Order: structure tokens, then C-alpha cells, then sequence
């Protein structure tokens, strides 16, 4: 539906969505303008990632709200309304690792484009894992680990270990481990293996990186927190 | 608290 | 839509969907419910209208917000997204207000209820007056005034002063007096007059309705403070 | 502040 709409307007556009916290309009948007073709930039990567982070965010919450009540219930309205608001959830999701895969991971040639996908990609299937249910699940739960290990690879070969997507990468996969793969070992040694890492190397980083870097490093140790 | 993604 | 869904799944499904925050949700539930020509109880009509305030709610602030970035600007984007915004705005405007002219209000016998679905029709013809320009705007202003002015007139014959419908109407009529009407003073004579007016009356009510009534007598304080 | 409605 955006196809009539310039590039560059569907961007700015994305930008005011933002600031009037119209998440939906800014993920639409930004769906436009993936499919205008062209690579995203960084700025444009970070706009399509907290429009649908927002969207999908929203809807996980309500299904966390209707699942627990389900679960305390357990008429059939309680598992209607929840199988709905699932099926919205799961649409948002295939419409993200739709973009993913057409085209934006086979033209990502840069570690940062590349490591953002991936992220992205093991984010929603891990979002798909969060409702799936038996071992169809089981195919879920290996595309988010599949997604989430290539990224993890391509950002110890190409990035310090402060970088924030890198780091990012390591906190969600780390949530994947403890809350999905029913591995909490993992999850606390892959976020300590994080902190440490980047701690060693913040020496390196002028006053805005090390900024950028200890914000997702104080997310690491609020889960390590919670955790342990 | 519930744990942190980003 | 919601027409193959029983009545009473559409209410059930609406107190979902406030609980999961999903107020788009909420409201098409609850325009399901009035489009089945039943008169709505008190609690129902509580529901129809906080799903409706909710949505509205939302597409006001977002408006305000692109009208302030349109406003420090004077490309064509931002006058275009904020006319999107406004469009749809008005759409949800003219369901509501269609809702109480196919059928609520016609049906309202009760003063409660009565004045309660005139309270919403001036609340939404203010909403569009926000909007509006020119004269256009005239008429939509003085159905505001109008609906707002026969709710008052039935809630003084009809109900005490301290009913929190006849403390809430008066405090929508005298922001609309405030900022709709350039009519500060008046603003500020009815929300002192229905302040004390109330005040008078609460030595009548139990602890339960004591509470409901300052509750709202504290947004006409607050709003006293602000003006004066 | 932001007035008050309800
Ligand atoms: C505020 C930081 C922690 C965030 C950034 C993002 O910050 C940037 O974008 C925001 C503005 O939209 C920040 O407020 C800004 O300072 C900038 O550095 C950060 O660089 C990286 C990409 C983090 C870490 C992994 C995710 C990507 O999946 C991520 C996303 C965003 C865009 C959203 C949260
Ligand atoms: C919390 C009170 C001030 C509110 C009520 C409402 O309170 C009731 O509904 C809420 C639950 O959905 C309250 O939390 C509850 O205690 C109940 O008294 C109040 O009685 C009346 C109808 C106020 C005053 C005018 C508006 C109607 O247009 C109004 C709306 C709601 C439903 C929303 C805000
Ligand atoms: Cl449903
Ligand atoms: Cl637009
Ligand atoms: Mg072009
Ligand atoms: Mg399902
Ligand atoms: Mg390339
Ligand atoms: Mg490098
Ligand atoms: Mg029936
Ligand atoms: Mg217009
Ligand atoms: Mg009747
Ligand atoms: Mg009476």
C-alpha cells in the first residue's frame, strides 16, 4: 500500500510516526521502504527494528495478559480472544522475517547490516517460539537458535566485543537460552561471557560509545541479577 | 522485575 | 463484523481486551454490543466509553503532536501525515457519534443514561472541533455546545450534585467553554460553581460514593489552579 | 499541566 509513496517520504514519515508514538503507521512505513528495494542505512535499520519491536511488543504483552487468565480459567471466550490476538501476533512476525528474507539478509554484505538481521531474525522466530506449541515448535525454536548462532559468529569475527548490536545480540540470545530452550546454564554464561568481554574493552571507546556500550551492558547485569 | 531484551 | 457474536461474548470480550490494554480491541467489541439494538446497562456504557476515550485519546496526542512539527515548520510530509492522522481521527469521531444516533440516545429514557450519552456526543463533536477550521467549524462547535447544554439542563433537574456523570460532564463542558469557545471566564464559573455545589452534597453519600465524587472534583480543582 | 477532562 505504500508502493505510490517516494523512499525518502516514507522514511520521514517513519521519523514523525515516531515522535507521535504511532508505532503501527511507523512499521507500515517502514515496510514501504524496505520494499523499495535499496539497502536500508543505519538510522533506517534502527527505525524498522523499534517500529516493529513496538508493534509486536504491544501484542506480546496482551497475549501474556490472556494466556494467564486462560491458564487461571483452565465459555470459550478467554481462549478465542487470546487464539485472535496469537494470530496478529503471528502475522506481524511472518511480515518482518518476510522482509528479512526478501531481500534485505541476502544483500546485507557488512558485519553491522548482516549482524542486524540475524538478530532480527532470531527476535521474531523467538517471538513465533513464545506462543508455538509441540515440535512444530520444535522447528521454531531452531530457526531463532540457527539465526541468533550466525549472528553470534559473524560478530566475534567482525566487531568488539562492545559494539551494541553485538552486545544486543548477546542479551536476546541469552533470554532464547534461558526462557525457550530451557537452558538458564547457557543464558547466565553467555551474559557473564558478555559483560566481561566488553568490560575489557571499554578502555578503547571515546565518551559516547562508552555510553552507547554500558547502557546494554547494565541489561546484561539486570538479567544476570534476576538470574542468579 | 521481568528480564531485559533490547 | 462482530455481528455473528453473541451479545453477551462481545462484553466478555471487551473486559479482555481492557485488561490486555487492547483498546481498539475494546471498542470494536463494544460497538459489536450496541449494534445488537439493546439498550446498554451502566457498566456497559462505562465500557463503550472508556474503549472509545482510550482510541480517540491516542489519535489526539498524536495529533498534537504533528501539528506542533507542522506549526514550527510554516516538503509536503508532515502536513500530509498529520492530515492522515486527522482523517482517521475523524472517522473514529463520526462511529461513536453514529453509535448514539443509531440508536442510544433516542432509546435513553433514564437520566443516567440519557445524560450520559449526551456527555459523549458533545465529548465527540469537541474532539472534532480540535480539529475544524472556519465556519465549518462553527457548527461543529455549537453541537458540542448543544449536546453538552441539554445534558446539563437534565442532570440539574435530575441528579444530585455530586453524581460523578454530572461532575465529569460539567468538567468536559467548561474545558470545552475554556478551550473550543474562548469562553475562559465561563469556563471558570461552572467548574466553581459545580466544585461547590458538590462539596455541599457529600455529607449525604457513603464512604464508596464519597470517593467517586472527589475523585472528580480534584480534575476541577486541578483545572481551577491551572486557569486562575 | 495539561487540563483536565474525563
Ligand atoms: C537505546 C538503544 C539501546 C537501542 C538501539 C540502538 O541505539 C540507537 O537508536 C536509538 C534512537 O532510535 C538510540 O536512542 C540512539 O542513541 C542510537 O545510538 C543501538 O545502537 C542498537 C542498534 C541496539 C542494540 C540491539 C538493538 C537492535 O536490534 C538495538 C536497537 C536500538 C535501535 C533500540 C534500542
Ligand atoms: C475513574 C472514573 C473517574 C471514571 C469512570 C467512571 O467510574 C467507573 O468505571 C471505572 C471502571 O471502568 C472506575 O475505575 C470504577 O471505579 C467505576 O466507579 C465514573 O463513574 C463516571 C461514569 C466518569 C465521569 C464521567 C465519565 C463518563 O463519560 C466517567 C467515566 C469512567 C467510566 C472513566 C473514568
Ligand atoms: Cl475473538
Ligand atoms: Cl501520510
Ligand atoms: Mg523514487
Ligand atoms: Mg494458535
Ligand atoms: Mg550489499
Ligand atoms: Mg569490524
Ligand atoms: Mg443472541
Ligand atoms: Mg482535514
Ligand atoms: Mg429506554
Ligand atoms: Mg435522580
Amino acid at each position: 500500500a505504500m508502493g505510490s509513496m517516494e523512499r525518502a517520504s516514507l522514511i520521514q514519515k517513519a521519523k514523525l510516526a515516531e515522535q507521535a508514538e504511532r508505532y503501527e503507521d511507523m512499521a507500515a512505513f517502514m515496510k514501504g521502504a524496505v520494499e523499495k528495494g535499496e539497502e536500508l542505512s543505519c538510522e533506517e535499520r534502527n527505525l524498522l527494528s523499534v517500529a516493529y519491536k513496538n508493534v509486536v511488543g504491544g501484542q506480546r504483552a496482551a497475549w501474556r495478559v490472556l494466556s494467564s487468565i486462560e491458564q487461571k480459567s483452565n465459555g470459550p471466550e478467554v481462549r478465542e480472544y487470546r487464539e485472535k490476538v496469537e494470530t496478529e501476533l503471528q502475522g506481524v512476525c511472518d511480515t518482518v522475517l518476510g522482509l528479512l528474507d526478501s531481500h534485505l539478509i541476502k544483500e546485507a554484505g557488512d558485519a553491522e547490516s548482516r549482524v542486524f538481521y540475524l538478530k532480527m531474525k532470531g527476535d521474531y522466530y523467538r517471538y513465533l517460539a513464545e506462543v508455538a506449541t509441540g515440535d512444530d515448535k520444535k522447528r521454531i525454536i531452531d530457526s531463532a537458535r540457527s539465526a541468533y548462532q550466525e549472528a553470534m559468529d559473524i560478530s566475534k569475527k567482525e566487531m568488539p566485543p562492545t559494539n551494541p548490536i553485538r552486545l544486543g545480540l548477546a542479551l536476546n540470545f541469552s533470554v532464547f537460552h534461558y526462557e525457550i530452550a530451557n537452558s538458564p546454564e547457557e543464558a547466565i554464561s553467555l551474559a557473564k561471557t558478555t559483560f566481561d568481554e566488553a568490560m575489557a574493552d571499554l578502555h578503547t571507546l571515546s565518551e559516547d560509545s562508552y555510553k552507547d556500550s554500558t547502557l546494554i551492558m547494565q541489561l546484561l547485569r539486570d538479567n544476570l541479577t534476576l538470574w542468579t | 522485575k521481568r528480564r531485559k531484551s533490547v
